[PDB]
């Protein structure tokens, strides 16, 4: 892997860190859940099903 | 003393007698205080790198994981942390995965502790990802079917230009800071092996050094750029100036390096009992070297010592975590030459699960050894 | 499955091959550059034979259980009774290396780098015959018609009881898979030959002696298993047919291997432990792992014990 291959883990979570490349934010963002667990579907839920979810997790 | 008698949980005065016990070489003492530091404090990055550093100065980096699996049962969260990231990439580093060592750097390399500190070890990995004595003449000859190749020279050589740019990212906040920042440029420059960019860095460290005659990073710089150079009698002395020198934890690294360069320009003198010195100096500060070993064992072959040897290669065997198969190779023949033949079986089929269609060993190690098991 | 170790020992040396009395009794142990003779119920040494020079590297034992045969490094061969005396010497052309009583007549075999000399009972004479390759290891027909060869070359061949050469096989790739150890699966009617004996005396001699110088084979029922050094496991008829497909490995192995049965094999090796297969070559188990390489794992006759070294 080259430098910029690693940069990778950086380059995209920059722009919600980053203001107008003026300004830092991640002591803030250290309050966010991560984007695949924040998302959300347009899926029903039953009370037995979202109890034994609950439940198995 | 005083300081933990009023606070016990005062980690700096914890760290700083654990210090003090390691340079009095009470090292289990050293050890076992950051230990319960950590067992007080599990989630605490300083104390982790601090008693990695002690295990690998020991010899004894399979005691780590515990500390890394005490910070996750704390904090599930431990892992996502910059200092985490840090402590980690320094292990990977130290087992031999330089590009997980690179990856966990990487994670870690904006903060402003682990950051900085995991950047200055990217720049190490991406001068130098091999650990290699830069112009050792007992190496640098060979690993030519690799070495005289574009994929290896060109890949190398932007991990070199782009070292710069990690260094770009270190931002200086004292003139001690601005110095090694300037040195590891020069360093840049000097892999480089261009002999304008290797003069530049040459006149960059004789200047640093006429201002400071002790500056160690300086004097490797030197050193090094002599040897691409060709000006290896300039080198030469210039090594001997450190090698004189007590050592400290801040310059180490390149007091580590410096004598492994100085024992590869002893060997090329045939002067072999001063580079054994220069190895066996290396491994009292820090037992983890493989190329400490692995130059000590090449002496042991040329000494007919093939068992000494085979000791040598069998740490430098497992200590590259089974990925030098040259050694793999070194290794099987040094056994089968010991009338070892079952051991030098063993081996050969340790190199070829390593690499298959690796050269060489085969026809020559495998089949002899089997040709000989009933003779 | 369930394995327990019933007894230990470790000897001086490295143990090159094992012998088993047809009773069970005794075992022996062909260690370093001597005979050991052991209990087989509790692992007592009773004595070390001490007749040969350099290393034995085997030993075998006839199935009317009065003669047994060791082969060393010093190109001797002796046949000692079951009173452990060595009553006829014998010299071959090189070192040893596998040595094999027939089951029905017993007549030995004795190989070495290129020759194999057999000799039926107390007759004046061994044909010391020719072989293309270092000749490892030998086996007997179940109903003793052909001794099979493997050659460290990749071969199996397939010679008659007066040595004549009938049929080979080549592992594909050759001198790259060395045969280290064949077996004849012992499932058919001759099983139970010797089986039936209660002689109470033995034979006694003064001082130790030298003993000087085919058709309608797919009819033919046996089975051979074959252990190579490219890491494969395959069973072959006497025809030269192949059955089913290799059983690969992931080590190299030695010492293929059958209970009394037929039914269940013993597979030592590199992997340094003794695994357990069914006579399919499919794998059901493991028998006790180990320190260093196998080299040996001997079923005890009549009985579910095992012995390895």
């Amino acid at each position: 892997m080259t430098y910029r291959d690693l940069d990778n883990d950086l380059m995209k979570y920059s722009a919600i860190q980053t203001l107008d490349g003026e300004i830092d934010l991640k002591l803030l963002t250290k309050v966010l859940a991560p984007e695949h667990e924040v998302r959300e579907d347009d899926v029903g839920w039953d009370w037995d099903h979202l109890f034994t979810e609950v439940s198995s997790e | 003393a005083l300081l933990l008698q009023s606070d016990q949980d005062n980690e700096a005065a914890t760290m700083m007698m654990a210090d003090l016990m390691f340079r009095k070489q009470d090292y289990e003492q050293a050890v076992f205080h950051l230990q319960q530091l950590l067992e007080r404090k599990p989630d605490n990055y300083m104390t982790l790198s601090r008693l990695i550093d002690l295990l690998r100065r020991c010899g004894k980096l399979e005691d780590v994981p515990r500390f890394f699996s005490m910070a996750e049962k704390r904090n599930s969260r431990a892992k996502l942390e910059p200092g985490f990231q840090y402590c980690k990439g320094l292990y990977l580093w130290y087992t031999g995965e330089p590009n997980d060592a690179l990856r966990h750097f990487n994670k870690a390399r904006k903060d402003r502790d682990w950051g900085q500190n995991a950047l200055y070890n990217m720049i190490e990995i991406c001068l130098n990802p091999d650990n290699e004595t830069v112009g050792g003449e007992v190496f640098e000859n060979l690993d030519g079917d690799l070495g005289n190749s574009t994929e290896k020279q060109e890949s190398v050589q932007l991990a070199v230009r782009t070292a710069e740019k990690l260094l770009k990212e270190l931002k200086p906040q004292t003139v001690q800071g601005h110095v090694q920042l300037r040195i590891m440029e020069n360093y840049c420059l000097m892999a480089t092996k261009q002999k304008s960019n290797v003069e530049q860095a040459l006149n960059t460290f004789t200047e640093i050094a006429a201002s400071e005659k002790e500056h160690i990073p300086a004097l490797l710089g030197m050193a090094t750029a002599y040897m691409i150079l060709k000006q290896t009698p300039r080198a030469r002395n210039q090594l001997k100036r450190i090698a004189k020198m007590n050592w400290n934890a801040i310059d180490a690294e390149e007091f580590e390096k410096s004598w492994l360069l100085l024992a590869d320009i002893y060997i090329q003198s045939a002067k072999y009992d001063m580079a054994e010195d220069l190895l066996k100096r290396c491994l009292r500060h820090n037992r983890s070297c493989c190329k400490a070993y692995e130059y000590m064992g090449y002496i042991m072959e040329k000494e007919q010592a093939y068992t000494d040897a085979a000791l040598n290669y069998e740490m430098a065997w497992k200590y590259s975590n089974r990925t030098n198969p040259a050694v793999g190779y070194k290794l099987a023949f040094n056994y089968l030459k010991a009338k070892r033949y079952v051991d030098s079986i063993d081996i050969c089929h340790q190199v070829l699960e390593a690499h298959p269609t690796y050269p060489k060993i085969r026809k020559d190690i495998l089949d002899k050894a089997r040709a000989s098991l009933r003779p | 499955m369930r394995a327990v170790l019933t007894w230990r020992d470790k000897a001086e040396h490295c143990i090159n091959d094992i012998a088993f009395k047809p009773d069970g009794t005794q075992l022996i142990l062909a260690a370093g550059s001597r005979l050991l003779v052991y209990d087989t119920s509790d692992g007592t040494l009773l004595q070390p034979l001490k007749g040969h020079k350099d290393t034995v590297y085997c030993v075998a034992y006839a199935k009317d259980g009065k003669r047994f045969a060791s082969g060393s490094a010093d190109k001797s061969v002796i046949i000692w009774t079951s009173k452990l005396e060595g009553i006829l010497k014998y010299t071959h052309n090189d070192a040893i290396q596998c040595v094999s009583y027939n089951p029905i007549t017993h007549q030995l075999a004795s190989c070495s780098s290129s020759d194999f000399g057999l000799w039926s009972p107390e007759q004046k004479s061994v044909s010391k015959h020719k072989s293309s390759s270092k000749i490892i290891c030998c086996s007997w027909t179940n109903d003793g018609q052909y001794l099979a060869l493997g050659m460290f070359n990749g071969i199996i061949s397939i010679r008659n009881k007066n040595g004549e050469e009938k049929v080979k096989i080549e592992r594909p790739g050759g001198s790259l898979s060395p045969i280290w150890s064949i077996c004849w699966n012992p499932s058919s009617r001759w099983e139970s030959f010797w089986m039936n004996r209660e002689n109470e005396d033995a034979e006694d001699v003064i001082v130790n002696r030298y003993i000087q110088e085919d058709d309608n084979l797919e009819e033919r029922n046996d089975i051979l298993a074959v252990a190579d050094w490219g890491q494969k496991v395959s069973f072959y008829q006497l025809s030269g047919k192949q059955i089913g497909k290799d059983r690969a490995l992931n080590f190299d192995p030695c010492c293929i291997s059958y209970f009394t049965k037929g039914e269940y094999i013993l597979l030592g090796g590199s992997d340094k432990q003794v695994s357990l297969f069914t006579k399919d070559g499919v794998r059901l188990g493991t028998v006790g792992e180990q320190n260093s390489w196998v080299w040996t794992c001997q079923a005890k006759p009549d009985s579910n014990y095992v012995v390895v070294g």
